[PDB]
This record gives C-alpha cells, structure tokens and sequence, in this order.
RNA sequence: AAAAAUAACAACAAGAUCCAGCAGCAACGACACCGAACUAC
C-alpha cells in the first residue's frame, strides 16, 4: 500500500517507459497510463491490461 | 452401591426368545434397560401383557410390515423421554432406532440391517452406516453422554472373530465395513464398552445355525456398547454369557458405575 | 473495489472487439468477450470457453479502445 | 462473486456435457462434471477425480451450450 | 467446502491410496492421513505434508462414492 | 491453521532435516528456524527464507508423529 | 506477518545485499531499499519492483538474523 | 387461521410431531390437545408447552391439513 | 380463552405436583405451582421464586396428572 | 391494516414458488416454498410438510429476485 | 387478569426486601424494587437503572415474603 | 399503531435511501436500503428483497444523520 | 405509563449520557434524542432507532429523580 | 501510570478499630476500595458519619444479629453495582459475603467463620467451605474477573505458618479445611496475589491473643485475595505491615496494575 | 507362551534387600529380567558374588556418591549391550540410569531422586524431570521400544494414593510434579502398564516407615514400567506383591507377550 | 448476511553436538535454484 501506489504513481506522472517482466519470462514494453489494485494498463503501441498476479517485476526505463 | 446394569439381547424376532425363556430369564435377571432388538413384531403384538414384565416399561417402535423390522425397550424407571426418529430412510422406515433419555444420558437401541440376506440388503446396510456416521459427527456437540446399544453386525478388530483368514471374505467382515466401525472408534472419538475392561479375545455374541461353529466357538462380536468419550471412564464390567443363549445372538450385559435418575 | 478491469472489459465486450487472451502458461485465444465476472471470462469461438481470471495474463484489445 | 461461473458449471453438469478442463501446467483433462465446489470440481473420466479451480485455466466444452 | 471436506474425509477414512498431481508435473502416491484449509498429509513412508495451492488434482485408486 | 502450525512447530522444536520442494520443482534441504503465517526460515549456512505460496511439499528426513 | 516484518526491516536497514529467487527460476540482486503488501523495492545502482506472489525465496547471502 | 384445522388433523391421525422451540432444542412427542396458547405434548410424560415459545411444528410423516 | 390452560395450571397447583418449568433462556427451575395469574406463576420452592409466563416455554410434572 | 404489505409480498412468493429461506430468531436456516400463510404461521412446503409460526421468524430471504404488484 | 402481579410487586416495594431479577438473557440485576408500573419496573441500587417488563424472566425475593 | 416517531423516521430513510444497517435481536447485522415499509415488516434492499420483521428487529443505525419533520 | 412517561421526559430534558442494554445482553451509548411508545432514537455521533421489544434496561449514568 | 491499591483490615468490630484510631490510619492510607472484614455491628451503626472517610463510599451488610457477623467495603468513587448474599444459609443469613461491579473486574469482601469458637463453629465453617466451593465451580466459566479479598481462617501451606506440625490439630491447618483451600486454588486454577508477588515466608496476618506469640512471630496468614488467573497477570506487589497489629489480624495491601473506572 | 516378566523394586540400599531375604525371593520368581534401584552401593561390592544369581547377569552404576544412590540390573541373557549413563549432570554423577538393549526392545533402570530429604533434594528432583522430559522428547524418534522400569517416587493420580487431601502438599504428589506425570503418560504417548491392565485402586507400591500407616494400608504408588506406545498392547498381568517386602517399596511384576533374544 | 435446528447449564451486572543400526528403493520429485505469449504430467 505505501510503496505499490506511490510507485505506480511516480512511474505515471513521469511518462516513463516501464518494462513489465511477467512471471512467464515475457519482457512487456510501454509506459503505465494507468493503474488499479488487481491489473495495470500498459499502452506504448497496442492497449493492455496486464493482471497483477501474472506480473514479476516491474523496472522503469530510466531513474524515477 | 450406584451400579447400573444394561442388557443387550438380539432375539431375532421376540416370539423364539420368548419361547425359550427370555422373558422370565430378563425378569430375574437384575438390569435397569434391556436394549432388547430384532423384535419382528407390531407395536400392538409388543402391547400384549404377555411380553411386558413386572416393574419394567415396555417402548416399541416398528416398520410398516411386522416382519421387516422393528426394536423395542425396556426400562425401570420411566425415562425423561423416548424418541423414535433418527431422521433416514433406512432408519425410520425400518424402525431400527428408538432412543430414552435419562438424566443427561440417553440409550439407544440400535440395529443395522444383516446384509447376508442378498446385495440389496448390502447396499442397505453401507447407506445406513454413511448416513450413521455423519449422525454422529453431527451429534458430537451435544453434552449428553450417549449408550447406543448397537447390534452393527461387523466385527472391529482380528479378536472380534475367530479364524478370521476365512471370514475376511463373507459379509460383516468386510474391508469398508471395517473402515467404517474403525471411524466410529476412532476419529470420532467414540469408545466401544467391551473392549475396555476385556481386553481379550474369543468373546463373542454371534454364531451361525450350525452347531458346528458353536462347537467350535467361530463367531463374530455383532452387539457393541458404544460410550461416549464422557462414559468411558465409568464402564465397570463386561460380559457375554453364550450359555444362556435364546437366539443368534447372546446377551451383552455391561454394568457400570454410573447411578441414573428420572 | 476495483474501477478499471469492468470498464475495461464492459468495453470490449459491447464494442465486440476482436480480443486475445494470453494466459500465464504462455498461449494464446481469440474471440470476443461475451461475459465477464470477478473470476470467469467467457469467450467466443467455435464453442464458449470460460477462461478463469487467475490464468490471464494479458487482454489485448486487437483495435485501440478508449477507457469511458 | 460467481454470477457466471456458476450458471454455467451448474447447465454443463446438468446437461452431462464432455467437457475438457485444460490446467495451467498444460495438460488438457477431460471428462463430465460431476459436482462443483467453489473451491474444486469433480470428473469422471475415468474415476472421480477432483481437480483444485486455482490450477484449472479453461474449461472447453465439448459441444456449443 | 461442500465437496472438498466430504470427499476428503470418505478418503481418509477408507485409506484409499490416492495419487496427487501437483501443479509442475511430478505426482505423490499416498493415503491422506489428515487435512486442512491449506495442508494435506500424506503417509507413503514418510508423513509429508502437501500444500493445497500447489496441488492440482487428486485422483483415487480405486472408485470411491459419495 | 489447525494441522498446518502442530506440524511445523513440532519439526521446529524437534529440528528435523526437512525437505521442501517448491511449486517450480527445486529441493531445499535445512532444518526449520521460525516459521511465520507466511515464510519459513531453514537453518542452513545461509539462513535461506521460503515463503509459503511457492512452497509445494515439506518432507521430513525422518518421521514426525504429531504430538 | 509475526517475523517476516521484522526479518525484512532488519535486511533493508543493514542494506544486506540480498537474492531473490522467484517462481520461474531467474534470480535477481540487489539490496532491499524498502517492502510493502505484495511488494519489494529492490535498488541496487538500478531500482526494480518485484511483487511478492511472484517472489519464491530470498537467500540473504550474508549470515543476517533478527 | 391455518393452525387450528392443522392441530385438529395432527390430533386425529394421531402424528408423531417435533416442535423447535426458540431457543432451537427440539421435543419429539403426539399433541394431545391444543388451545390459544397452550399445546399438551404427551411423551412418557405430559407437558404443557406455549404458543409464544414455539418456532416451528413438522409432523412426522406427510400431512397436508 | 385459556379454556385449558387454567383446567392444568390450578390442577398442578391443588394436588400440590412438583413440576419442572424451562424458561426461554433454557434453564430449567423446580417446585410446586403454589399461585399463578394471566400474567405471572409462583413456584412454592424455599425461595418462593416468580416467573413470567412469557418467559416460561414449557411445564413438565414430575408425574402425570389426570385432566379434569 | 397489519398486512397491508406483508400480505402480498407472501402471496407473490406463494404464487411464484421461489425458494424461500424463513430465517428464525435463533438464526437457523430454514427454506421450502410457501404454501399457505395466516396470520400468526406460515406453512413451509419442503421435503415434508413444515409449519412455522410468524412470532418466531425474523427474515423471509427468496432466492429470485420477486416484484410486488 | 394481573390480578396477582399488583399486590405481590406492592409487597415487595413496601418491605423494601433486596430481590434479584433474572432477565431473559440470563443477567442478574439486584435492587429493590422502587415504584412497580406496567410494562416497566424501576430498581433502586448503586446506579440505579429501569428495568423492561417484557426482558424479565424471574424475580427472587431473596429472603421469605408473604402475598 | 399510534405511534409519531417511526413513521416519518421510516419514510424519510426510504425517500431519502441512506444505508441503513438492521442489528436482529439474534445479533446479525443487515445492511441495505429501505424499499418499504409497514407496523410489522420492512423490505431491505441489497441485491434481494429482504422482508425483515419488526419484532426480530433491535436497532436500526443509518451510515448518515437524516432530518425529521 | 405513570412511570415511563415522566422518567424518560426527565431523562431527554435534562440530556443526561444513557447507556440502554438490550434484550441480548449488548450495551449502547448515548443521549436520549426522543422516544416513543414503540421506538427510542439515540444519538451519539449517529441517531440510531432501538426497538422498546428488544431492550432489557436503560442505565442513567447520572442520578436522576422523578417528578 | 497504571496502578490500583486494595485493603484488608479485618476490624473484628469496627468500634474497636476506631477506639485505636484505624479510621485516621486508613485515611491516610491512599486506596482505591477498603474491604473491611468483621464489622460487628448493624447497617445503622455504620450509617453513622464517624466511620464515613471522606471522598470514599460507605457499603455494609449486616447479620442477622450485630455481633454474629456483618462486613463492610469503602470504594473512592460510585460503583456499578453492589450485591450480597449467595443463596446459603451459612451466607444470606450472616451477610458473610459482599460483592461489588465496576468494569471489567468485580471486588468481594468474604469472612468465613473462625471455627475456633466450639464444634457448631467448625461444622459451620466446614458447611460454608464446601457450598462456597461449590459456588466457585459455578463461576468459573463466568466473564466477570472476581477478586475475593477476604478473610478465610484457614492457613493453606506451610510458608504461611511455622511449627505447623503443632498446628495440625488446631483450626487453620487442619487438614480438610487445607485441602479445601488447596482445591479452591490449584482445581479451579485460582490464585492468590500475596504468594504471587512474593513467595517468602514469615509472613502472617494473625495472631493468637498471647503477647509473646507475637514477639517470637508466631501468626498465620488467613486473609487472601482469591483472584482469578486471567488478572493474576496484571498484580504488582503486596505488603504485610506487622508494625501496627491493631487487631488480631494485619493490614493485607495489595497493588496491582490493572485501574479501574465507573 | 512367550511370557517377559520384568520384575522392578526399589531395594533402597542391597544391605536391607539381603538381610530381609531379597535375593532368594527374587530368584524363585521366574523372571527375565530385575531392576533393582537405589542399591546405595558401589559395582565393587556389587561385585560380591553373594548378589550374583545363578542364570542371571550382573550390571549395575554405582554413585559419585556410593551413599547417595545407584542402581542396578539383572538378566537372563547376555543383553546386546549395557549403556550406564544418561547425559544429564545429575545423571552422571549419581548413576541413577542404566539401560539394556534387547531385540527392538530396552530396559532402563529409571530412578528419580525421592526429594523427600530436604529442599535440595527437591530441587535436584525438579531439574532432574525438567531434564528427563527433553530426553523424553528425544527417544521418541527412534525405532525401539524402551520399557523404563524406574521408581519415579511420584504418584500420578488419585487411584494411586489413598486420602488424596491430606497428601495434597507432600513431595511427590504436588501440581508441577502431577502435571509433569500427566504430560509424559499423555501429550508424549508413554501410556503406563497399571492403569492398561488394571485400571483399579488401591495398588500402592510405598509405604512410610511408621506401622500405622502399613495396618491402614496408607500407601503410594512410586514405582512405575513406562512403555512406548508401541509396547502397550504387549501388557498382560501386573499385580504388586505387599507381603514379600524386602524395603520401603513392594516389587512390581508384569509380564508382557513380547519375547526378548540376543 | 444468519450451526435444517444443543429433550432444555438454578440462571455470564450484561461481545453490536551425531537413530546400538531395517538382508539394503535398477537408481532422489534427478542435487541449493546456474535470466512478443508456443494449449496431455
């Protein structure tokens, strides 16, 4: 709660490219237009929603 | 001293015992409740005086033919309430449950059907004893200590019967028979009355027609006295007389410590 | 209590947006979203298949489609 | 929570529909259903099995319901 | 529940050796000991204990009824 | 809670060699330290944490009896 | 969450520099820069967020207790 | 309205009924007479339980009126 | 109305029948009826106790009791 | 006066033959369908013929959504 | 009708005799009984509170008291 | 029956549809809206038709204070 | 009616912190708002209408004296 | 920070105490509830505004005669609720018993009967100690966190009496009323606070009336705050000042942690 | 049949056992195997061929302290291999444990220091069972079964002690000492061998010196065969023999279906 | 958000630091992990 939503935030606010690496082993690209508690929208080139539970990790593009 | 005496007789069907003598051997015989089953007979054949002893009561509950079913009992003093309902088909349509309570302590006199008779009568018996089993899970919460004076016909344990390299193929020895009277006595926590002051084997209660296996003393234990975990403390004593036999069957006579009341 | 996966999928179903479906094994279906629910998606084919919530990994929308 | 998971596990049992039930792992079971939890179901391929929803990903049905 | 505790427990009781496939692949043979929420015990020489998330089916040796 | 905390407190007290195999196939061998609601520590060289969603089995090296 | 708090606050506060396995096998370094409900911020020159249900183990390399 | 003429017929078929009070303890028994409120429950003995502290009334077996 | 209640109440009251009455709670109190009106009972116990009829659920007599 | 919306909200759950559920107060759960209510009992049609008393019910939960005329 | 109640309440607020009346939810509440009215009675005690009639199960005159 | 207070309470939780939350004598506590309402029953709305009765009911707490006439 | 009436005027009057028990055994808080000859509206920080059927008691938290 | 103080001065007369000036000693003792034991003397007596501390309460249940027995209690500030009696005759009788509700925690002031007086004495006392422990047993399962500081007359192990093997024939320390205690405590999981705190010896409340008795120190510790165990967690300390020895018995204090509130 | 009879007592010093006759009667009892516990002697004058039997081995530990304790142990055949020691510090230094192994079975000459001399001697007791309750703990893995013939000097319910409330404050019948008892016979598994076969009182294995108490037949039960749950079912017969007494204690037989062999 | 129902608690001052040891596993779940999506163990 303290670090999940302010974090997305950040990475919102900033436009940053966010590479979401899903538990599968697939490298999404595109940058988080939006957030909820259970799926993230991750548009750069095609719309996605992206279910929480199958994300690993999320690294941004640059320093945030 | 506060001992209190119960009789657990099968007869199958009440008209043979009563000709070899139960009757008169019950009414000299000291007890409090004789869990008498297997009566074979209507409500209005069990009202005859004949069947009914002095200073004993007489409760009745039978099938809708005579024939099929039917358990009845006995005690001294008039219980608190007597109820003939477990709630199954294969209860109350063949009358095999009728229950008398005392002072938080309610006595049973169960009966579940043979089987031998055919695969029918299997299938009968395994859905009564599926649906028994969850009666009792459901009845663990109550407080009252429980006396079921059960004729399960199945045998627990290698003791229970003799020779039983032979008999772990013919009906009342089966693997989910087994199974089933195991979970009684064990998950369940329930405790059976017998097997805990005598702790041996060759005690029988059931033996087929032929004297042969009479001679020999090949029989099964088909009449339990099932305690709950709150009664087992009390069991005093068990015994099984077989020479005062009058049916199948011998009478299962456990005294305990325990003092009921009205 | 979420307030973007039912918009989200509201859309793509009345729109009738061509959709497929990457589930976490790491396959993929296609056809539209008839229903949706909070653990089953019903998706159209040669026969209805309701894929349940938990092995969804990605919706893409074959069409952008914009949130109402 | 289950508007429509329900209906439709409740009709594909019902109607005795041989329905696959393709897990997360990949493999593809098949089978009627005989009973379904919120929690598991049951199948009867060849004996009643019971498969846990959290490892279940599709369930295919045989013929359009 | 209403299907998990009954056929759990008609499967202890009667100690039907079932196997359990878990979720990557390898199966477990054994006869369920005792059960939870979230744990199963298995006793095939060694009591182990088998978590509920991780399982995927629990397939009887031998038919049981319900 | 009712079977799962009697065991792994009983392995704990005992400090039985237990393995765990995870939910992607890997083994973990070492005793268990403090078990939580949610992760279990092992009492190897390193200390190792496993938490409790990616733990598929825990096999005790030798038989526990619960107590 | 009796002990994993704790474990977790003393990992980050002494910058104990950590590896967390996750479910599909690669590993990740880097020390733990803070953690919350299904959520750890790994930072180690680069920052990640690598989520708790996906997280299989966390070896913390130096011998580090509570 | 519907509980006298119920009564009536519980009383002449002479029913196995089981009353649930509102505690929830349940009393098998055969209704021997009813009033406004006060039934007569007779098994083994008589007892008088009230209308107020009655919750629900099943006949044994099938009974309509 | 009470056209049998009173026939059983003031009959356990003359012959004095030591009955047993359950209130609501589940309890379950002893004694004598010794005096009861619409609205109360009196229990002939030492401790001369009263009980309210709503709050009484059933009266079982230590023996029966004929009908008059 | 005293049933003025009680009586046909019990009616329509008799006509339609919804599965009704008739909590207690002491919160069992009960269920049938309505066959026939008075004005103190409400005869619950199940498996076996069920008579429960009003005084004693505390909340009548159908299953399908009913409208009142 | 409640012909009995009047005189026996009358008594027990003139003798000012300590009862305890026992509810419905199994409570105790101990006082003398201070002014007796339908569909509520008022106990005078520490605190002194107002009783429900319809709430009350019982009422023990502690010590003998006469109708 | 003759009282001045539950009425227009009742009614103006109904008009207005504030969360209203139905603590039973039992203890079990309700939650929903008022659809309507008579001297022995109270329909609650809450994706179902909730017919509570009054004398099952204890206390009724809206989520919100509400003007009274 | 000769003793509720006055009592609970007085009670709401003089605004005095109640706490009115339940036929359950529970315990509110409060003023007393209003009251009625079937229901009683008690505020505190929320006016809540407590059913007169189901209320075992009402404790004044304060000495009051009647009329 | 948190505390609360309990006393124990049973007056055996509250005249007598007040002759030696306990009035102004319990005045200046700062408490949150006086539980007094032994007031000898009628409701009345006690109404009168000599025996009133100022800013403490005054409650009182007398026997039904002024010298047989009567007890008293004193609370800083208005309790909830006062009760007494117990419904046996060896209590009602002799308003032996006091009890009193704030919050959370409920303190009885209890005077058991010496015994020492002649046989009815004993066999009273013995009639008192079995309906009393019996009682107990009824409220075990209750929520109430009862405290019992009161006076039992009776001596539970060794460490509160020496030479206890001349004291075995005299009251106190026979050996019923001992395992009576001990039944009350360990059975029943009840504690007392004074051992809690400190389990030394050489500690005593009273003295037989020979003066060199009580300068060998030769007492018996009779009065005990029977406390449940879910509290005994929340007691701080407790004192014996066997400086003053006003009376036959001493001012048992005892803090604890726990505070409470109307 | 195959017929163990262990016999254990406590000789409480060799001296007084072969002076009173322990010897003779000990070897006309057929038995397989004797533990003799507090022989208060060293293995050298143990070594005297005056306690040697004919057919029966010699093994004993003596005591740092000969005075202060040991124990010994005799057998039929050669046993697999003798164990005298425990690992415990109090263990070592009094010898007060000596185990032989046998075919899935071992005897251990158990003895828990009496605690009846002083404090000290209590003390030593406590961390003497606060100690043997881990090693408990430990031996619970391991396949074998243990048969613990030790003189444990506690008694564990009221079956075992007559006049129960007068020995509620004795050593060896207090709540830590009861508690222990009941954890090591219930949360461990250690069912005991009296209370399976005869589940009767009044079978006391002590008795204090004063002849009062032997004519009222005022005893305790000290002595004790623990089994491992796997050896339960082995019990037969156990009956403790007043009428030969030799020491402080009686012997205590039991014979067991299980066989030993090399 | 509700135990298809406690033949009934002489009664809750009151819930929203090492196995005296298996006639022995055709072999350990193949060893503690070795970073743009493809539908039977």
């Amino acid at each position: 709660h303290s670090l999940q939503d302010p974090y997305l935030n950040t990475l919102r606010k900033e436009r940053v490219p966010v590479s979401i690496y899903l538990v599968n082993g697939i490298k999404l690209q595109g940058q988080i237009e939006s957030f909820d508690q259970f799926v993230i929208l991750l548009k750069n080139t095609v719309s996605q929603m992206v279910y929480k539970h199958a994300i690993s990790t999320v690294v941004p593009s640059r320093p945030v | 001293g506060p001992a209190m005496r119960i009789i657990s007789v099968n007869v199958n069907g009440i008209q043979a015992a009563a000709e070899r003598g139960l009757l008169s051997w019950l009414q000299a015989q000291n007890a409090d409740v004789i869990c008498l089953q297997d009566t074979r007979a209507s409500a209005f054949d069990l009202d005859d005086p004949s069947f009914q002893l002095d200073g004993y009561f007489l409760y009745a509950c039978d099938a809708e033919l005579p024939e099929q079913g039917g358990v009845a009992l006995y005690s001294r003093l008039q219980p608190k309430a007597v109820i003939s309902g477990l709630g199954f088909e294969t209860a109350d349509r063949y009358g095999r449950y009728l229950q008398a309570d005392f002072d938080k302590v309610s006595i049973a006199t169960l009966l579940l059907p043979s089987g031998q008779s055919g695969d029918e009568s299997l299938n009968q018996k395994f859905k009564f004893m599926d649906d028994f089993t969850h009666y009792l899970s459901k009845q663990r919460r109550k407080r009252r200590e429980y006396i079921y004076c059960g004729s399960l016909y199945v045998a627990h344990q290698k003791m229970d019967v003799k020779n039983w390299r032979e008999c772990q193929q013919m009906p009342g020895f089966l693997a989910p028979e087994r199974a089933w009277l195991d979970e009684v006595f064990g998950n369940l926590g329930y405790a059976d009355a017998l097997r805990e002051v005598s702790r041996e084997g060759d005690q029988f209660s059931w033996w087929p027609d032929s004297e042969q296996a009479e001679m020999l003393n090949l029989g099964w234990r088909f009449d339990y006295q099932v305690l709950t975990p709150g009664l087992r403390r009390f069991v005093r004593n068990a015994k099984l007389p077989r020479q005062p036999r009058f049916s199948q069957h011998a009478p299962l006579i456990v005294d305990y410590d325990w003092q009921l009341s009205i």
